[PDB]
């Protein structure tokens, strides 16, 4: 009845360093559709979160892309957290420049 | 080439908050180009693509009254589905749609679809000939009876050869610049060491429309399927998508391994391999 | 253009 979020972390061009970007928080693959979605920087939510409309793949299963325009460093470091129904806490998945 | 619409239905029950929401969209290929949300401070059909802004005012007056109406027969269904699974009103259940038209590059009618599904189950379907149903079980085959007996697939065959593959037509014209450029991948192969003995090759393709791509790795030319990771094609957000693929090699056995990648942007298919 | 809701419903 219920199927758990994929989720990826990553980003629309290429990082490098000091130029403006867009950090992406795809989740796909869940249902039920209600799911909670927060963009972090250094451990703490990004205000400026938008995401795309509510669809659905060929196995009725939902996607979602989370999505805010940043501009990273060497230093800062940012993720994704994600509540479902079918987790049992928030999944924090951490943004790798290399996937 | 070869061309869908699709129109996306979701209506979600939430017993004793409010009414269930109703949200569709509509795509052409993998470029969606209108939302309606039941939530919404004002709700209407609204514009999600350039190339559909142009459409006037009668256009997006009866869309919006057209999914308001269909708001209304799915909230009816949510309570009917209930009745059917023998089951209480304080749940939340989930009612999907999906229904459109796939076109050759003449444009002519490939084949048209019409689906449901309830909780993520199939529920009932339109089969391939437009004419005849496939319920996937008891409650459906109620439905079934009902469509069969007030001909509904008959309504649904004259739109999905009719107005759909018409506007689709339309659609493709107006939005010819996006919709009818293929967009192929760039592409790259990056090496990572995970210890002494073996290190990863990671295949990149990177802002390629529309979405339909291959990836794949060989080792001496042999397929290396069961030991590819390959992430789930995902939006970069710019219209775009990106893929990669990887394998884990033994060091200095890198040059074994070919990366392959399709796309209909590409004339040929292309071979990669890790150039240090 | 979606398809005209006919409402017979399930």
């Amino acid at each position: 009845i219920q199927r758990t979020p994929k989720i990826q972390v990553y980003s629309r061009h290429p990082a490098e360093n000091g130029k403006s970007n867009f950090l992406n928080c795809y989740v796909s693959g869940f249902h039920p559709s209600d799911i909670e979605v927060d963009l972090l920087k250094n451990g703490e939510r990004i205000e400026k979160v938008e995401h795309s409309d509510l669809s659905f793949s060929k196995d009725w299963s939902f996607y979602l892309l989370y999505y805010t325009e940043f501009t990273p460093t060497e230093k800062d470091e940012y993720a994704c957290r994600v509540n479902h129904v079918t987790l049992s806490q928030p999944k924090i998945v951490k943004w790798d420049r290399d996937m | 080439g070869s061309h869908s619409m699709r129109y996306f239905y979701t209506a979600m029950s939430r017993p004793g908050r409010g009414e269930p929401r109703f949200i569709a969209v509509g795509y052409v290929d993998d470029t969606q180009f209108v939302r309606f949300d039941s939530d919404a401070a004002s709700p209407r059909m609204a514009p999600r693509a350039p190339w559909i802004e142009q459409e006037g005012p009668e256009y997006w007056d009866g869309e919006t009254r057209n999914m308001k109406a269909s708001a209304q027969t799915y909230r009816e269904n949510l309570r009917i589905a209930l009745r059917y699974y023998n089951q209480s009103e304080a749940g939340s259940h989930i009612i999907q749609v999906m229904y459109g038209c796939d076109v050759g590059p003449d444009g002519r009618l490939l084949r048209g679809h019409d689906q449901s599904a309830y909780d993520g189950k199939d529920y009932i379907a339109l089969n391939e000939d437009l004419s005849s149903w496939t319920a996937a079980d008891t409650a459906a085959q109620i439905t079934q009876r009902k469509w069969e007996a007030a001909r509904v697939a008959e309504q649904l065959r004259a739109y999905l050869e009719g107005l759909c593959v018409e506007w689709l037509r339309r659609y493709l014209e107006n939005g010819k610049e996006t919709l009818q450029r293929a967009d192929p991948p760039k592409t790259h192969v990056t090496h990572h060491p995970i210890s002494d003995h073996e290190a990863t090759l990671r295949c990149w393709a990177l802002g390629f429309y529309p979405a339909e791509i291959t990836l794949t790795w060989q080792r001496d030319g042999e397929d290396q399927t069961q030991d590819t990771e390959l992430v789930e094609t995902r939006p970069a957000g710019d219209r775009t998508f990106q893929k990669w693929a990887a394998v884990v090699v033994p060091s200095g056995e890198e040059q074994r391994y070919t990366c392959h990648v399709q796309h209909e942007g590409l004339p040929k298919p292309l071979t990669l391999r890790w150039e240090p | 253009t979606s398809n005209l809701q006919e409402q017979i419903g399930w």
